[PDB]
């Protein structure tokens, strides 16, 4: 039945042989290799060595330059501080227990790391959200007479820890459940055990809808009427060079934009769906890694996306690294 | 449009 079943856990192999243990007790070495452990380790390592400093270096430039503090750049810090919830709750945590190869830290600790690796995670999704929702309205202007300022700001930001309690927090009360996942090494939202007692199916549904499709759709409508609105301001104005220049670069930006979300969150909503319509069937442990090795790598690629590719936190960073120097 | 789009980090 390719499955062992147990009171807050699911291995993802068969126990016909005798041989399955506890992911809070023992060495999970016969759902995988043990050098399989040490190369799961070293991409947390690898993770975290990029991670942490590219974020951390987002919060200390903009302490450093206060140019950098503006509203409309709150949103990116909220994204910053994100990042390092996902390091420091998730990836230092899965570095830890994928060297003893199995969750040392037990059903406690599980839901402490799925809480904040959860929250990490969401409040980065919803901060690219609000993102493109503050850039649709300043660009596009769809109210009149309307300015962007810092109470609309700190709005956006609070919006994003919301909706992130919205999904992380349920698990911890009884809406689905947090067990450890693929490897058994890190814990996360359980999206593929028919669970009833938790009400697992309701819950997967609401975050496919509520934290994955309503997302695509904002992401998408902002920036297409973002990029609407720059082409049309482009052809009314094919005088101005720097205007076509800004068109080309904002439709770059945009793709690139949209390219990295999908590829954050595709996998998981595509493995979620494919479980949801396909129940009764065998999933390996390094199978279930693959849509959270796309996710968690987004805590070094969305920095790299939105605060290394923005010349205004570019230019801080390089004089800040480069000691004063420009 | 330009002083909007480098408001918020896009050129
Ligand atoms: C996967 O399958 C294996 C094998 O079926 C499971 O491991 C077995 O778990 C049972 C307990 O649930 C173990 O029971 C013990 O058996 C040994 C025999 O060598 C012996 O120490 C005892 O009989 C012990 O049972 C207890 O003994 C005390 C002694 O005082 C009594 O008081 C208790 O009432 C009770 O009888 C068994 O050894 C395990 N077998 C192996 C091979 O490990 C394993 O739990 C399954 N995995 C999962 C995740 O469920
Ligand atoms: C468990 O995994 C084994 C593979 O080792 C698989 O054979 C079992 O049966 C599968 O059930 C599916 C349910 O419809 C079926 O679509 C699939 O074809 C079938 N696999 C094979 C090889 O015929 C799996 N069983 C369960 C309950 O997951
Ligand atoms: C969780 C992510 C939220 C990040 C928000 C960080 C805001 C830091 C900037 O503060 C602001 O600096 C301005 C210039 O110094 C002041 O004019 C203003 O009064 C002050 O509020
Ligand atoms: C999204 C559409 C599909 C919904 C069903 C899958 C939800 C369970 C996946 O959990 C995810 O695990 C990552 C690593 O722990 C976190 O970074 C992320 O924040 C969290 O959401
Ligand atoms: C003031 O001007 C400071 C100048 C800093 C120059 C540093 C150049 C070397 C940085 C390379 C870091 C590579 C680290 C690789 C670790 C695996």
């Amino acid at each position: 039945m390719n499955g062992t079943e147990g009171p807050n856990f699911y291995v993802p192999f068969s126990n016909k042989t005798g041989v399955v243990r506890s992911p809070f007790e023992a060495p999970q070495y016969y759902l995988a290799e043990p050098w399989q452990f040490s190369m799961l380790a070293a991409y947390m390592f690898l993770l975290i060595m990029l991670g942490f400093p590219i974020n951390f270096l987002t919060l200390y430039v903009t302490v450093q330059h206060k140019k950098l503090r503006t509203p409309l750049n709150y949103i990116l810090l909220n994204l910053a501080v994100a990042d390092l919830f996902m390091v420091f709750g998730g990836f230092t945590t899965t570095l830890y227990t994928s060297l003893h190869g199995y969750f040392v830290f037990g059903p406690t600790g599980c839901n402490l790391e799925g809480f904040f690796a959860t929250l990490g995670g969401e409040i980065a999704l919803w901060s690219l959200v609000v993102l493109a929702i503050e850039r649709y309205v300043v660009v596009c202007k769809p109210m009149s007479n309307f300015r962007f300022g810092e109470n609309h700001a700190i709005m956006g930001v609070a919006f994003t820890w919301v909706m992130a309690l919205a999904c992380a927090a349920p698990p911890l009360v009884g809406w689905s459940r947090y067990i450890p996942e693929g490897m058994q090494c890190s814990c996360g939202i359980d999206y593929y055990t028919p669970h009833e007692e938790t009400n697992n199916e309701s819950f997967v549904i609401y975050m496919f809808v509520v934290h994955f499709i309503i997302p695509l759709i904002v992401i998408f409508f902002c920036y297409g009427q973002l990029v609407f609105t720059v082409k049309e301001a482009a052809a009314q104005q094919q005088e101005s060079a720097t205007t076509q220049k800004a068109e080309k670069e904002v439709t770059r930006m945009v793709i690139i934009m949209v390219i990295a979300f999908l590829i954050c969150w595709l996998p998981y909503a595509g493995v979620a769906f494919y479980i949801f319509t396909h129940q009764g069937s065998d999933f390996g442990p390094i199978f279930m890694t693959i849509p959270a090795f796309f996710a968690k790598t987004s805590a070094v690629y969305n920095p790299v996306i939105y605060i290394m590719m923005n010349k205004q936190f570019r230019n801080c960073m390089v004089t800040t690294l480069c000691c004063g120097k420009n | 449009v330009l002083e909007d789009l480098k408001s918020c980090g896009l050129f």
